[PDB]
């Protein structure tokens, strides 16, 4: 490293590279803290985890006894040793709380003011933060599976909500109408994610082994399926060109929003060209997920080399997106992993599991 | 809507008013004996279709063609006190040379109707959905371009729909619709770009007849498009309970997640 730190000195790199290749270096070196804790709140297995996407800072946690958990992730105390205290939580207690599992919770973009949660009692309620009252509930018919909204739209602010319907809803949080409804999936749609690149850019994965990118402006259905060999087994599209052996469960865009990583329960994961969905063959191995509910994993951000974080059982496999290379298991938790979310400030990840444990994994020295 | 363009496009004066005719000594007759007939006992203890009880209902109150009475021919103005009605307000702008647009729900009407205006010296164009397609639009056009046609007859499912008739001045809607559109864009066929004179619209009703429910209906669907096209803040139809007792007679004599919050709080509190 010194010759890092003596090549930003003297201008013979950009900063960019001292950033970037120690960022990386960071990832690599990531390991189960134990000299950092997260407060055990949870009576039930942790399904998701968002930490809130300026100033890093807070994160949300939605329990499968239905309870959400805002945990502080500063080290207010000045020993080197802490525990991230909750801040607040919709405890048994709250008379909005879930029914049921929380199955994904989200901070707002734009504003840490307000964030969202929805469940298996096929509710999504919009909660403010400060008064930690529901501001608006939508329900739905059948139980959500995952929602999200866009990292990116200072236009519209529409929820993309997948339940156990076949049909994608979107509610707009601006005058509260759900009746929107993209068409074209055939069972559950298992997650969905917008594009953190472009505006009106949905894809949504269901178990009926698709995925398909949506221009919800559009009124034409989905722009593009994924097809697992780009052509060379073609058939006119009633029942081909599917994604993945399985069910696809979980979603994930790179960073930049020009790549996008499918994880199906055919025990893969893919990468596709989010543009015309075509297939990148990059490798990745063998992904263990047997989750029948949606799986959250990341990516990283700002670093030399992307990474992919993947629940794999009970462990977190990193793995280089653009050449498959596997960087490492993170092996620190005791029943499968169900979420793990990146810190991009500092490398840092938080991953949840069944087993009612938040384990931070920071970078060794 | 035409009151946001209105400054920006100089139409002239518009006029709805509406009259409610009574109905004749005949006409009274033949309504009061049918509403205590049988039949229309037997639709309101639902043993049949509505349907065939509001046609005839209708009928009695748009002419007493249930049953035809010199000079006292089908289709005689003198028997049905609308007709009355139609032949002052004619005569009056037939005095004031001036071009009419009278339209009418039906088309059998459309040819008593017909046949009165033979009956007096009213020249017309008659145009529904017999006569033949090809020969429609000259027909408008003809109309339009000269003076000499008074009157112009019309069934208001091809009057309406898009024909531009700005040749005529008063419009009367002489039958109403279970339909508030129907007649809408009816009356609407004159108050048009291209109409350079005023015009006044006359909607001859039946009191405390069927075609007073009727009006009652068209009425409150107006108000509920209304409630979701012009503004929310309608005010409720207050004057009728609208049920199945329309068969009775009754004469006369970024957003930063604080505005979102706001405007969530907003909805959810009513």
């Amino acid at each position: 490293m010194l010759g890092f730190l003596s090549a930003r000195q003297t201008g013979l790199e950009d900063p960019l590279r001292l950033r970037r290749a120690e960022s990386t270096r960071r990832v690599l070196g990531l390991e189960l803290n134990k000299d950092r804790d997260v407060e055990r709140i949870h009576g039930g297995g942790i399904n998701t985890l968002d930490i809130e996407p300026v100033e890093g800072r807070y994160m949300l946690s939605g329990g499968s006894d239905g309870v959400i958990v805002l945990y502080d992730l500063e080290n207010s105390s000045r020993q080197s040793y802490y525990t991230c205290k909750a801040v607040c939580s919709i405890g048994r207690d709250h008379p909005d709380v879930h029914r049921y599992s929380v199955e994904t919770v989200q901070w707002y973009p734009h504003d840490t003011g307000m964030f969202t949660s929805s469940s298996f009692d096929k509710t999504l309620k919009v909660w403010d933060t400060n008064t930690l009252q529901t501001a608006d509930v939508f329900n739905f018919e059948e139980t959500v599976y995952s929602h999200h909204m866009s990292p990116v739209s200072t236009k519209h602010c529409l929820v993309a909500v997948g339940t156990r319907g076949p049909k994608v809803q979107l509610c707009d949080l601006k005058s509260g109408s759900c009746s929107h409804i993209l068409q074209g999936h055939r069972q559950e749609i298992l997650a969905v994610s917008w594009s953190p690149r472009y505006d009106y850019i949905l894809a949504t994965a269901s178990a009926d082994s698709r995925v398909k990118l949506w221009d919800v402006r559009r009124a034409s259905g989905c722009l593009i399926t994924l097809d697992q060999h780009n052509g060379k087994k073609s058939q006119a599209v009633e029942s081909a060109n599917t994604a993945h052996n399985g069910k696809v469960n979980g979603l994930c865009f790179t960073s930049d929003g020009l790549h996008l990583l499918t994880v199906g329960t055919d025990n893969r994961m893919r990468l596709w060209n989010s543009s015309n969905g075509e297939n990148t063959l990059v490798n990745y191995g063998k992904v263990c997920n047997n989750s029948k509910k949606g799986l959250k994993f990341t990516v990283s951000c700002g670093c030399s080399s992307e990474f992919v974080f993947v629940p794999y059982g009970s462990t977190i496999a990193v793995y280089t997106v653009y050449s498959g290379e596997q960087i490492t298991m993170l092996k620190g938790h005791y029943k499968t992993v169900d979420c793990c979310v990146f810190q991009s400030n500092f490398q840092e990840l938080y991953s949840g599991s069944r087993d009612c444990n938040i384990l931070a994994w920071v970078p060794s020295l | 809507m035409k009151s946001d363009v209105k400054m920006s496009l100089s139409l002239p004066d518009k006029n709805e008013q509406v009259l409610f005719c009574r109905l004749t000594d005949e006409q009274h007759k033949v309504y009061q004996n049918f509403v205590d007939s049988k039949e229309v006992y037997r639709i309101l203890n639902g043993e049949m279709q509505i349907f065939s009880g509001l046609i005839a209902l209708r009928k009695i109150c748009n002419h007493p063609d249930l049953f035809s009475g010199e000079e006292d021919q089908f289709g005689y103005w003198k028997r049905s006190g609308k007709m009355i009605v139609v032949e002052s307000l004619l005569k009056i702008w037939h005095k004031q040379g001036q071009r009419v647009l009278l339209f009418s729900q039906s088309r059998q009407m459309l040819d008593i109707l017909e046949v009165f205006l033979r009956a007096q010296k009213y020249t017309y164009l008659k145009m529904d959905g017999t006569t033949t397609i090809a020969s429609r639009q000259p027909l408008i056009t003809r109309y339009n371009e000269d003076t000499s046609i008074f009157v112009f007859l019309l069934t208001t499912r091809v009057g309406g729909l898009g024909v531009n008739l700005t040749g005529a001045n008063r419009v009367v809607i002489y039958d109403p619709d279970w339909n508030p559109s129907t007649d809408t864009q009816a009356r609407e066929r004159a108050w048009r770009i291209g109409q350079k004179k005023q015009v006044t619209v006359y909607r001859l009703l039946t009191a405390g007849t069927i075609e007073e429910k009727i009006y009652h209906r068209q009425i409150f669907k107006q108000f509920l498009t209304n409630r979701v096209l012009k503004d929310p803040k309608q005010r409720r139809f207050f004057k009728s309970n609208d049920l199945y007792e329309l068969f009775t007679l009754t004469s006369p004599d970024p957003l930063a997640s604080s505005s979102l919050l706001a405007k969530m709080r907003a909805r959810n509190h009513l």
